[PDB]
Parts: C-alpha cells; sequence; structure tokens
C-alpha cells in the first residue's frame, strides 16, 4: 500500500542556531 | 623479520580523526579558562572560537 508523503521529513541541517532567515 | 630492509619493517599508526563541529566540546587542550564580563568590549576565546 501507498499514502501521500506531504512536506513531512525535514530536519534541521546542522547544530547552528540561525532565526529571521531563508537559508538554501 | 628483523633482517627486513626498512619498507618492510612493520609501522604501527594511530589516526586521530578530530570531531571538529559546531556542535558541542568533550575533548579539549590544556588551556585555563577565566571569568566572564560583560557589557564591556572585550576579547574573547570560546571552545577556541576566538
Ligand atoms: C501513490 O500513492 C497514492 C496515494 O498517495 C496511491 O493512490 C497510488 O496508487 C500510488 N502510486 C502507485 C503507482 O501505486
Amino acid at each position: 500500500a501507498y499514502t501521500n508523503s506531504f512536506t513531512r521529513g525535514v530536519y534541521y541541517p546542522d547544530k547552528v542556531f540561525r532565526s529571521s532567515v531563508l537559508h538554501s | 623479520q628483523p633482517t627486513n630492509g626498512v619498507g618492510y619493517q612493520p609501522y604501527r599508526v594511530v589516526v586521530l580523526s578530530f570531531e571538529l563541529l559546531h556542535a558541542p566540546a568533550t575533548v579539549c587542550g590544556p588551556k585555563k579558562s577565566t571569568n566572564l564580563v560583560k557589557n564591556k568590549c572585550v576579547n574573547f576565546n570560546f571552545n577556541g572560537l576566538t
């Protein structure tokens, strides 16, 4: 069987604090 | 064998892989910590972050 993942499964890519920013 | 030429003699090896990260430290060099100062211009070092 299958289902849609939507926008699940994203994680913090590194141990650096950031705020009010768009990061590639 | 002890008669081997130097290229065919045994060598012991250690590779130190440093886990250098933007992360909490648990291995540090033999460096003395000071007290902390606030609301004043200072030179600083936190875990080698100068
Ligand atoms: C992909 O998932 C949907 C439900 O999200 C499902 O209906 C579909 O059968 C799946 N695709 C294939 C090729 O089976």
